[PDB]
C-alpha cells in the first residue's frame, strides 16, 4: 500500500507509443522520463492510452514535438510531485513545441520540490493564467512562458460556476482552474507542507500534498521525505539505510546491487547507500563503507567542462581535484548563485587553467568557497591562466580577508567588467603574486568598473549653510598631482523621504596652499520647506593612459530644509 | 623634458641647479 | 540599459541549443 | 540538398527528412 | 555537437546518416 | 633703399632688456625673435625704448612672461609683415602669460603668411575684438583666444569718432582698431594682395600690404616674394639665386657661407641657394650643384620621433628614407592635413616601427604618399610594426587601388577607432600579406567602425506603397546563416527638402523559402502631404565573438507625398 | 558627445609643455 | 622645499623662485 506499483527506472520514449506499454504498472519512476518525436501520431492515439498508476517521479519531465496530443488529463491523471534531483537547466518540466497540445490538466499535480518550469512555442496551449505556481513551487520567478496561443489573448478559460478559487494576486482574482471542469486544489494555510484532505484538514506529519486520510502516515499519499514498507518515515530505523532521497533499503539491497558491473557500483556511510565516498575515505570489502584514511580527482573528459547550470554542476558535485579546465559561461537571466554554491568547489585545485565569459548574473565568486591553488599545466591560449569578459553584473571577487590564491603559471585577462573596479583587481595582482608577469592591455583599462566611481579618494564638506530656498555646501579643495587634470565638480542631489540610497561646478583657482581661499561651493535653489535631500558630489577629472590618479567623491549626506 | 622631471617625477633643487646656470 | 533582453534572445538561443545536442547524438555508435 | 547553415525548426525538419524511418535510438549504455 | 556540425559547418547527407541508424 | 637697416639673425632676449640693444639697427630679422622671462621689469623701463626699424620677420615671433609691459606701439611701431617657414604649433605670433600687457596697437602688421595667431592667459589685453584677423590671416579658425581680460566683458574699446572702419561680421558692424587712437586699415577689394597706399590706389605688383608710392616696385614698402637692391622682384635674374624665399644673392654670397663651417653647408639647385639636395644628386667643388647620379636617410635621435605639428614637421621635409621609427600624435583640433600632406612622407622606407596614438582630427592618411615599405627592424614594445589608438575621425587608411604596402615584420594592432571599420582592415591585411600574425584581440572587435554601419550587405526594396497618410515599404527579406541571429530592423526616417543626407520592426516567420511569403514592412501615419521624406533601414542582429555575419543596410530614398 | 572639449583642454595642456619644454634646457651645458 | 608634482605657473614660481639672478642661457651652438 502507498505505492502499488513498480519502480520501473527512466527510459524514454520515441517515434512511436509502442515501447510506451512497458510503463504500464509502475508507481513512482526512478529518474526521467522523457517522451519525445513522435509526428505520425493522430489525437485516437490516445483515448485508448492512460496510466493513473504513475504518482511521483523523481528527476525531471519533457515533452517534445509530439503530434495529435491535446491534453495530458487522460495519460497522467494521477501524477502528484516532482522531487528534481537531476534537473534540467533548472528546470523539471519541459512543456514545449508541442503541436495541438491545448491544455494539461494536471490537476493532481500538487508540489514540485526543486527545479522550475519552462513552457514555450506551444501556439495551443490555453488555460495558463489560471495556474498558481506558487502553491506548486516556491522560485515562481524562474518559470519562462512565451510563444503560446494565450500570447495572442483568445481562451475563455473559465469555469460554470461556485468551486475554482478566485484569488487575487495582482489586480484581482484569478480563478484557479486546469479544465474548464478541473479546479486548482487549495489546502489552507496550515495544511501547508503535507497537504491537506478533501474537506481540508491537515494531513500526517510525514504525508506530502495529498493523504488517503488526515493525518495518517498510513493512509497519505505521498511521502515527504522517506516512504518505508506503508508509512512514510522521517528517517531510516537500523538496520535501514537512505537510498536517493525516498526511502529506506536493508544491506542486501545496496549489497547487492554493488554486484551487478562485473555503471554507478555503490557504498554506504552515514546510513545512506550512496555512489561514493569523498576524499580521504575509502571502500570497504566488508560493507561498502566510506572509512577514513590518510592522503577525489574528477578527471573531466578533454580536461574542460562548459559549466551553465545545475545540470551541467550536479556532475562536479562533491569533487575535490578537478584535472582539467572549467569554463564558467551562464548566459542566464537568475542567479543559480545558492544553488550553484550548494554542490560547488568544495576544492583546491585545478590542474589547467579557469575562464569566465558572457556571464551576465554572476554578482560575486564568494561560491567558489575552499578554492586556494590554480596549477594552471594547460593554460587559456594566449597564455593565460584565468580569463573574464562581459560580465554585467560582477563587482566583487572575494574578500580577501580570509580567502586565499595561488597561482602557478599563467596572466591575467580582463576586458568589458562595467561593475569591476581596478582596485580589487590589484588586489588579486598582490595576493596571487604574480604582478610582475602583465603586459599592457591585460587589463582593459577604458571599461572595467566604468559604471560606479570606487576607489580611494574621499572628499569631505568643510561647511554646510542651508536656508528654505538655499543650499551652499563647502568642501576640502582636492588636487590631483597634476592639477590641470581637475576639470569639475560632479554634483549629484535630489530629494529622499528614505534614507535607503545635476549640477556642475567649476574649480577654482589653485595657485597656491598657505592660504588657498578656494572652499568650492554651489547655491542651490530648488528647496522646498521642510523637506529631506539627498547630496553628494564626485570629482570629474582628466583621464590618463598610466596609472591614473582615482579621484574623489562624497559620503550621500542629508539635509532637511527650513 | 620638464615634464618628465618635475611632473612625471619631481626635481630636486640640484636638478633645477643645471637650470641656474 | 535594455541590453538584458538582448542576452534575453541569446539565452532562448543556448536553450534551443541544448535540447538538439541531447536530441542528436545518442545515434551515431557504427 | 540545401548548403545552409541551420538551426531551429528547420534544423529539425531537415533532421525528420533524412531520417524517415527509425533514426535515432536511446541506447548509451543499454 | 549539433550546431558544430549543421551551424558551423554545413551537414551532409552521409554525416546525418549517421544519425539514421 | 625700401630696407635701409640690415639682417641681424635672430637671436632672443631673456632676463634684462640689455641684450635688446644688439637689434637696434635691423630691418627685416631672418629667423626668429622671441623676448621671454623678465620679471625684475617696469613700465619705465620701455618709454626709452623703441625700434621703429624693424619692418618684416621671416619665421615666428613669441612673447612669454615679461612684467611692466603694456602695450607694443612702441616696441615695434612698423612691424608689418611675418612670411613663416619655421612655425610654432602651426603658430607665428605667440601672446602669451603676459603680465600687464593690455594693449598691442599693432597697427602696421598688415599680412601674416603663413602660420596662425594664439593669445592666451592674458588677464589684461583688450581691444580684441576690434581686430579682423581675415585682413591679415587666411585661416582664422585656427587662432585659439581664452583667458583674458576681454573674456570678463568690461573694456571699452572704442574710438571718438569718423576714421575706424565698423564693419559687420557676424551680427552688426564691428568697428576696427588697434589701440583708441589707432584704426584697423582696410585697402579696397581689389588691391588686396600687394596692398594699397593711402588714398587707397593699388600698389605695384611687386609690393606687399603697404607701398610708399603707388604702383612702383622702386618705392614699395615690403615685397611680395623677393628683393634685390630697391625693387622687389618676382623672380632673381642670372646670375643670381634665391635665398630663403625673400631674395636674389650671387654666387659669391651663398658660395663663401659654405666656407664657414671647418650648422648647415649650402648648395646651389634651381637658381636656388639651399641646404642640401635631395636623393640622387650629388655635390660639386665646383659650385655645390645638385648633379644627378646613381644609386636621403634622415636618421633620426633615438630612432624616434615625437610629431605633432608643422614645426615637427619641417624637419622631416624632403627626407626619403627614415632610419627610425616614428609616433605621430596630434592632440589637435584642426586639420593640418594639406600643411601635414605638403612636407611628408615623399619616402618608401620605415627602418623601426609606425605609430599613431590618441590623434583626433586625422581622417586619413593620404597624406603619406609614395610610401610602400616598413621594414620593423625595431618593433613597438609587444611586437608590433603598427600602431592606433583612440582616432575619432579616421574612416579611410588609403585606397588600395594604386596605394600598396609592404610590411617586413611585426603585427597590427587597433583599438578604439570608432569610425575605422573591419573591412579595410582586412583589406589591409590582405594587401600586407601578413594576415597568418595577428592573434585575438590584435583587432578591437567592439570598438572599430562601430559607429557607421559599412561592410558588404545591401537592402533593396521590393514594393513601395504610399498615400498622402500612408507609407509602406516592402523589401527582401534578409537571412544571416544563423536565421535565430536576427532581431529586428532599425528603420530611420525624417523629412529632407534637399537631397544632401525612428521606428523598429520585429522579424517575421522564416520557416522556408520556396514561398516565403515574409515580405517584411512598417505603416506610417506621420505624413504631410506633397511632402518629400527620406527613408532607409537597417538590419539590427545579434552580435557573434567569431566572424559575424556583416548584416545589411539599405539605400536612403526619396519619397514624396500627395 | 561633446568630448572633443575633453580632448581640447588636453591640447591646452600640451601647449603649456611645449613652450616649458623650450624655456627648459637651454643653459645645462657644464 | 616642496616635495610635490609640479607643472604650470605653479612650476614657473619655483623655477624662478630657484633661479633668482641669471640662471639660464641660450647658447646651444653660438
Ligand atoms: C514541497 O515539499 C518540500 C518538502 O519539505 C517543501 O519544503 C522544502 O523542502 C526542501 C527539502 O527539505 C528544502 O530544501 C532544503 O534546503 C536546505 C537549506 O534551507 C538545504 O540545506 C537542503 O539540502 C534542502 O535543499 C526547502 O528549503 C523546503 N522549502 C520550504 C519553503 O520549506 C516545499 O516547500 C514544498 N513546496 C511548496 C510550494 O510548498
Ligand atoms: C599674404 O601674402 C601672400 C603673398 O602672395 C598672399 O598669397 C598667398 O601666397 C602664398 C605664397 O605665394 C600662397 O601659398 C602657396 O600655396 C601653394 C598652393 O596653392 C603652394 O604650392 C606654395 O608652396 C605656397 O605655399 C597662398 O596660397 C597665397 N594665398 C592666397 C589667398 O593667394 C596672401 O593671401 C596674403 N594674405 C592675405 C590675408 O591677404
Ligand atoms: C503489468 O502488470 C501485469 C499484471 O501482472 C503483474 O506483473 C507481472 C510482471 C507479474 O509480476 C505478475 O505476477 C503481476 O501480477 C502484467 O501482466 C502479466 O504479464 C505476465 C508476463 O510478464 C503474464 O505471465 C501474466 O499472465 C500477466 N497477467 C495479467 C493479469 O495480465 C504485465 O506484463 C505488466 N507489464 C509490464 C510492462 O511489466
Ligand atoms: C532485504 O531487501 C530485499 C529487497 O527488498 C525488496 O525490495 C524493496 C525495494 C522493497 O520493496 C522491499 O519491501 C522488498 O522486500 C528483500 O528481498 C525481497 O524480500 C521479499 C520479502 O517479502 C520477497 O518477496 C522478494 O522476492 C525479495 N526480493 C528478491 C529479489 O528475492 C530481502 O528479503 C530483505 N532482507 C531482509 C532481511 O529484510
Ligand atoms: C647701430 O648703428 C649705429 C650707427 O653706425 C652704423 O653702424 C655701425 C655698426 C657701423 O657700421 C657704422 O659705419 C654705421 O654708420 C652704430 O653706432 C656706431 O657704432 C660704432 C661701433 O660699432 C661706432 O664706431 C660709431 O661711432 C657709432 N656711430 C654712431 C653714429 O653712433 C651702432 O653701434 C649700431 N648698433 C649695432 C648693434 O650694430
Ligand atoms: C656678391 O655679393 C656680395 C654680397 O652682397 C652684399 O650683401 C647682400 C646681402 C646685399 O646687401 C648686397 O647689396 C651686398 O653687396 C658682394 O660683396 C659686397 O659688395 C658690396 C658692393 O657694394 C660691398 O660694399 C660690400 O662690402 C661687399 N661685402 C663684403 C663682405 O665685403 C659682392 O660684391 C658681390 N659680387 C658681385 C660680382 O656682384
Ligand atoms: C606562451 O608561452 C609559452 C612559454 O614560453 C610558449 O611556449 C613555448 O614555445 C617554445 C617554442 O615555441 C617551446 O620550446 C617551449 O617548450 C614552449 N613552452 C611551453 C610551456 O609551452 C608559447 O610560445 C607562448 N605563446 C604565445 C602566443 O605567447
Ligand atoms: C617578441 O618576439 C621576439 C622574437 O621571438 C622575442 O624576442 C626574442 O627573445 C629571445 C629570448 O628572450 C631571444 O633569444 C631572441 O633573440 C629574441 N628575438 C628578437 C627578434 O628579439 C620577444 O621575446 C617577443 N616578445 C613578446 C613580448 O612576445
Ligand atoms: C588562508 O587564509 C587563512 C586566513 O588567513 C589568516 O588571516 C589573515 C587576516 C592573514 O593574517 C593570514 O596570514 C592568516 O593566516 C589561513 O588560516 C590559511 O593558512 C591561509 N592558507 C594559505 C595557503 O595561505
Ligand atoms: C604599386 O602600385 C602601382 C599600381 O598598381 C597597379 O595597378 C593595380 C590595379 C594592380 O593591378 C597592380 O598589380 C598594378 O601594378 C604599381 O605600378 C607599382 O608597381 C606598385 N609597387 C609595388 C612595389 O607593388
Ligand atoms: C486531493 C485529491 O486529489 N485526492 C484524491 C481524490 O480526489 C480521489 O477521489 C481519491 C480516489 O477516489 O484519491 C485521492
Ligand atoms: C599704410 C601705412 O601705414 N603707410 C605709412 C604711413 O602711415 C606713414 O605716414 C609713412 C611715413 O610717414 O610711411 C608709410
Ligand atoms: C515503432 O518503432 C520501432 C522503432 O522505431 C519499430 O521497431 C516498430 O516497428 C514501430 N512500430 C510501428 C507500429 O510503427
Ligand atoms: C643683464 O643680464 C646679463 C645676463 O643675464 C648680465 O650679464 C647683466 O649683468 C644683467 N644686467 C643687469 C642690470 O641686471
Amino acid at each position: 500500500h502507498l505505492y502499488p506499483g513498480e519502480v520501473c527506472p527512466g527510459m524514454d520514449i520515441r517515434n512511436n507509443l509502442t515501447r510506451l506499454h512497458e510503463l504500464e504498472n509502475c508507481s513512482v519512476i526512478e529518474g526521467h522520463l522523457q517522451i519525445l518525436l513522435m509526428f505520425k501520431t493522430r489525437p485516437e492515439d490516445f483515448r485508448d492510452l492512460s496510466f493513473p498508476k504513475l504518482i511521483m517521479i523523481t528527476d525531471y519531465l519533457l515533452l517534445f514535438r509530439v503530434y495529435g496530443l491535446e491534453s495530458l488529463k487522460d495519460l497522467f491523471p494521477n501524477l502528484t510531485v516532482i522531487r528534481g534531483s537531476r534537473l534540467f537547466f533548472n528546470y523539471a518540466l519541459v512543456i514545449f513545441e508541442m503541436v495541438h497540445l491545448k491544455e494539461l490538466g494536471l490537476y493532481n499535480l500538487m508540489n514540485i520540490t526543486r527545479g522550475s518550469v519552462r513552457i514555450e512555442k506551444n501556439n495551443e496551449l490555453c488555460y495558463l493564467a489560471t495556474i498558481d505556481w506558487s502553491r506548486i513551487l516556491d522560485s515562481v520567478e524562474d518559470n519562462h512562458i512565451v510563444l503560446n496561443k494565450d500570447d495572442n489573448e483568445e481562451c475563455g478559460d473559465i469555469c460554470p460556476g461556485t468551486n475554482c478559487p478566485a484569488t487575487v494576486i495582482n489586480g484581482q482574482f484569478v480563478e484557479r482552474c486546469w479544465t474548464h471542469s478541473h479546479c486548482q486544489k487549495v489546502c489552507p494555510t496550515i495544511c501547508k507542507s503535507h497537504g491537506c484532505t478533501a474537506e481540508g484538514l491537515c494531513c500526517h506529519s510525514e504525508c506530502l500534498g495529498n493523504c488517503s486520510q488526515p493525518d495518517d502516515p498510513t493512509k497519505c499519499v505521498a511521502c515527504r521525505n522517506f516512504y518505508l514498507d506503508g508509512r512514510c518515515v522521517e528517517t531510516c530505523p537500523p538496520p535501514y539505510y537512505h537510498f536517493q532521497d525516498w526511502r529506506c533499503v536493508n544491506f542486501s539491497f545496496c549489497q547487492d546491487l554493488h554486484h551487478k558491473c562485473k555503471c554507478h557500483q555503490y557504498v554506504i556511510h552515514n546510513n545512506k547507500c550512496i555512489p561514493e565516498c569523498p576524499s580521504g575515505y575509502t571502500m570497504n570489502s566488508s560493507n561498502l563503507l566510506c572509512t577514513p584514511c590518510l592522503g577525489k580527482v574528477c578527471h573531466l573528459l578533454e580536461g574542460e567542462k562548459t559549466i551553465d547550470s545545475v545540470t551541467s554542476a550536479q556532475e562536479l558535485r562533491g569533487c575535490t581535484v578537478i584535472n582539467g579546465s572549467l569554463i564558467i559561461n551562464i548566459r542566464g537571466g537568475n542567479n543559480l548563485a545558492a544553488e550553484l554554491e550548494a554542490n560547488l568547489g568544495l576544492i583546491e585545485e585545478i590542474s589547467g587553467y579557469l575562464k569566465i565569459r558572457r556571464s551576465y548574473a554572476l554578482v560575486s565568486l564568494s561560491f567558489f568557497r575552499k578554492l586556494r591553488l590554480i596549477r594552471g599545466e594547460t593554460l587559456e591560449i594566449g597564455n593565460y591562466s584565468f580569463y573574464a569578459l562581459d560580465n554585467q553584473n560582477l563587482r566583487q571577487l572575494w574578500d580577501w580577508s580570509k580567502h586565499n590564491l595561488t597561482i602557478t603559471q599563467g596572466k591575467l585577462f580582463f576586458h568589458y567588467n562595467p561593475k569591476l573596479c581596478l582596485s580589487e583587481i590589484h588586489k588579486m595582482e598582490e595576493v596571487s603574486g604574480t604582478k610582475g608577469r602583465q603586459e599592457r592591455n591585460d587589463i582593459a583599462l577604458k571599461t572595467n568598473g566604468d559604471q560606479a566611481s570606487c576607489e580611494n579618494e574621499l572628499l569631505k564638506f568643510s561647511y554646510i549653510r542651508t536656508s528654505f530656498d538655499k543650499i551652499l555646501l563647502r568642501w576640502e579643495p582636492y588636487w590631483p598631482p597634476d592639477f590641470r587634470d581637475l576639470l569639475g565638480f560632479m554634483l549629484f542631489y535630489k530629494e529622499a523621504p528614505y534614507q535607503n540610497v545635476v549640477v556642475d561646478i567649476d574649480p577654482p583657482l589653485r595657485s597656491n596652499d598657505p592660504k588657498s581661499q578656494n572652499h568650492p561651493g554651489w547655491l542651490m535653489r530648488g528647496l522646498k520647506p521642510w523637506t529631506q535631500y539627498a547630496i553628494f558630489v564626485k570629482t570629474l577629472v582628466t583621464f590618463s593612459d598610466e596609472r591614473r590618479t582615482y579621484g574623489a567623491k562624497s559620503d550621500i549626506i542629508y539635509v532637511q530644509t527650513d | 623634458g620638464i615634464v618628465e622631471q618635475c611632473c612625471t617625477s619631481i626635481c630636486s633643487l640640484y636638478q633645477l641647479e643645471n637650470y641656474c646656470n | 540599459q535594455i541590453l538584458k533582453e538582448l542576452e534575453e534572445s541569446s539565452f532562448r538561443k543556448t536553450f534551443e541549443d541544448y535540447l538538439h545536442n541531447v536530441v542528436f547524438v545518442p545515434r551515431p555508435s557504427r | 540538398f540545401v548548403n545552409q547553415h541551420l538551426c531551429g525548426s528547420h534544423l529539425v525538419e531537415a533532421l525528420y527528412l533524412v531520417c524517415g524511418e527509425r533514426g535515432f535510438f536511446y541506447t548509451p549504455k543499454a
